[PDB]
């Protein structure tokens, strides 16, 4: 009987399909990160900026 | 012999990738990180702003 | 041929080999995902907060104004 | 008898990583899922940002001219 030959063939056919999703989901992945990561940083720069500029307007109206 | 060999090839392909994202996502970690603290900053200094305006509203009134 | 089937397994024992790394990636980053997941929803909100306060504030500036002219 | 012990063998080995793949696609279908919810989320970080900076400009002149008024 062929039945372990044609397992053996019939499991590669399903891990060869998953694989294929892997490898897209990890490009899908990295390529979101990288959107992400440049967002991330203007994010960080204008809460920095915003701070920045509300203690100097609250430093202002202190002295009025 | 042919096709699994091909499915070794896009399997070690795919764990490189992993390995970047994971080094991608460290840097994710760390600049939320920053931000969550940054915006803790940003939500004190709002206050601050908020109840300053509110100080100097009732001195001219 | 036991050379051959030998040869086969050792292949599939390679692949199998990559596969649990593979997976090990897949997991540790939704594990560290999910961490950041509580740093975004801070974020989302403190930020929130802080819009809202800046409205008032300018409210109350705009009021303050008023009065000094 | 070592022939039919080896392909045993390689049959549990296929069914292990079968097994595994799936468990790394659960993950990574998960892991897309969150990215995308957190991606909504610092959009509305990114609003609320652009947001307070109008009103930060307002304010740079409320206080200014506040200032000339003491």
């Amino acid at each position: 009987g062929s039945e372990m030959e044609l397992e053996i063939d019939r499991n590669l056919d399903q891990i060869q399909q998953v694989s294929n999703r892997l490898k897209k989901m990890a490009l899908t992945t990295g390529k979101e990160l990288d959107s992400q990561q440049k967002r991330l940083n203007n994010i960080e720069e204008s809460t920095d900026d915003l701070d920045i500029n509300l203690h100097m307007n609250t430093n202002r109206l202190a002295g009025i | 012999g042919s096709r699994t060999a091909e499915l070794q090839a896009e399997i070690d392909d795919t764990v490189g990738i992993m390995r970047d994202n994971i080094n991608k996502v460290a840097e994710r970690g760390e600049r939320l990180t920053s931000i969550e603290d940054k915006a803790d900053n940003l939500a004190v200094s709002a206050q601050g702003f908020k109840r300053g305006a509110n100080r100097v509203r009732k001195a001219m009134w | 041929a036991l050379a051959e089937v030998q040869a086969r397994h050792q292949e599939l024992l390679k692949l199998e080999k990559s596969m649990a790394e593979l997976t090990q990636l897949f997991n540790d980053m939704e594990e560290l995902v999910i961490e950041q997941q509580e740093n975004v929803d801070v974020i989302d909100k403190n930020v929130e907060d802080a819009q809202l306060d800046v409205e008032q504030g300018v409210g109350h500036t705009d009021k303050a104004v008023k009065s000094a002219r | 008898g070592s022939i039919k012990f080896t392909k045993q063998s390689s049959v549990a080995s296929t069914r292990n990583t079968l097994k595994m793949a799936q468990d790394a696609e659960r993950a990574g279908m998960n892991t897309l899922g969150m990215l995308g919810h957190q991606s909504e989320q610092l959009n509305n970080v990114e609003g609320n940002l652009d947001l307070m900076k109008v009103q930060n400009k307002v304010a740079d002149e409320k206080v200014a001219e506040l200032k000339k008024l003491q």
